[PDB]
């Protein structure tokens, strides 16, 4: 076995619809291994270019592409068809550069997966449109994460009140929070999402947490307290900790929360003296002067001997961040997306080991 | 390494192609 799939011109359209039409994210074989209908798909591609057929090639490349943005529009309001569908694009255009044929593309791959690159065909053009469509569909699959864990944030950031997590004596939680969390990287990982990407999800995913939350800190009148300061210090760190555990400190989530970091942080601190100004204003680089400004105007005495922060403290600020270029937002935007890549992922899957289940109603393909 | 063949895209079938929302 050579690791090819043949079909007949007549099946294109019932292989589409089996393997990406209708194909079920949760099913038994694309579960045990990841990313198979991408390399099934390569397979018949592999076999097309064999043949010299350019025709066939380009036929089946449109019904490929055309078939995931069908399945994405009619059902890409769900994250695991996203996720799948995004895991799986990435891993069509990982084959298309690793068996390209093309030197730099080569450099992890064993003698025999040299052997399976294409020889008649550069696609090229191909890899282009799906590095593409790849940017479009990670921003699909960032737009349904956020909406699921939008009516969780307030809640779970701010609203519910613990005792460094602990129910005090004095809904969604911290904990809802952190078990959506868990979900969303549970999924990624099942479908084999490349590690760089999931990387990527996770930091835009705290963006979005931190975000939120500082923007509703900054607009509501009873957020901005010594103890609420506190809350939000030990949340922060939950979410650190779930970093940690994952082994995901390296994706840059952390630096995402800094604005929120620091509006807490400001809760904390000496508000008096012209020193408690200087300091205020070299912590709070993250923290535009508006932020910074709104924060000190909300913030609640912590008993009836403390005054409220002077407004001369405040004009002193605002009077020392002159020299800033500074945005006059107060809101951060929270529908920022940071620049996605998909860097080259070669697999050691060795594509002459492969078997079509029965389960995917494939038995009109061909092993050669 | 053979010298392989190009496959051409066309300028619209190129932007239909990569556009998510086409479909």
């Amino acid at each position: 076995f050579q690791g090819m799939l043949e079909y007949k011109r007549e099946d294109e359209q019932k292989l589409v619809k089996n393997l990406i039409l209708e194909l079920k994210p949760r099913g038994v074989a694309v579960n045990l291994i990841p990313g198979l209908p991408a390399y099934i798909l390569f397979m018949c591609v592999r076999h097309a270019d064999y043949l010299n057929d350019d025709q066939k090639v380009r036929s089946l490349l449109t019904s490929t592409i055309n078939s995931i943005k069908k399945v994405l529009k009619k059902r890409g309001d769900d994250f695991e068809t996203v996720s799948f569908w995004l895991s799986n694009t990435c891993r069509f255009l990982h084959c298309l550069k690793q068996y390209s044929g093309e030197e730099g593309f080569m450099k992890h791959n064993t003698s025999r997966q040299n052997e399976h690159c294409l020889t008649n065909f550069d696609l090229a053009e191909y890899r282009q449109v799906l590095s593409d469509l790849a940017i479009q569909i990670y921003q699909q699959l960032v737009r349904v994460l956020e909406n699921i864990l939008q009516p969780m944030i307030v809640s779970g950031m701010l609203e519910h009140e613990t005792i460094q997590g602990v129910s005090g004596v004095k809904t969604y939680t911290l904990d809802s929070i952190l078990r959506q969390l868990n979900s969303f990287h549970s999924v990624m990982c099942q479908h084999g999402m490349d590690p760089e990407l999931i990387k990527q999800v996770v930091k835009q995913m705290f963006y979005i947490v931190g975000a939120i939350t500082l923007n509703n800190l900054l607009l509501r009148k009873d957020m901005c307290s010594w103890s609420k300061g506190m809350q939000i210090r030990y949340n922060v760190s939950q979410l650190e900790e779930w970093l940690r555990d994952k082994n995901l400190m390296n994706s840059g989530a952390k630096e995402t929360l800094e604005p929120l970091i620091q509006a807490a942080q400001l809760l904390q601190v000496k508000k008096k003296t012209d020193d408690d100004a200087e300091a205020i204003c070299s912590m709070c680089n993250a923290l535009t002067t508006a932020q910074i400004v709104k924060v000190l105007n909300l913030y609640t005495p912590v008993n009836e001997f403390e005054e409220r922060v002077s407004v001369s403290f405040i004009r002193t600020i605002q009077m020392r961040l002159r020299d800033r270029k500074d945005s006059p937002q107060l809101l951060m935007d929270a529908k920022h997306i940071f620049p996605v890549t998909f860097p080259f992922n070669p697999s050691s899957l060795a594509l002459e080991t492969i078997q079509i289940p029965a389960s995917l109603g494939l038995g009109f393909i061909a092993r050669v | 390494q053979p010298t392989r063949r190009q496959i051409r895209l066309s300028s619209p079938e190129r932007q239909r192609l990569s556009s998510l929302n086409l479909t």
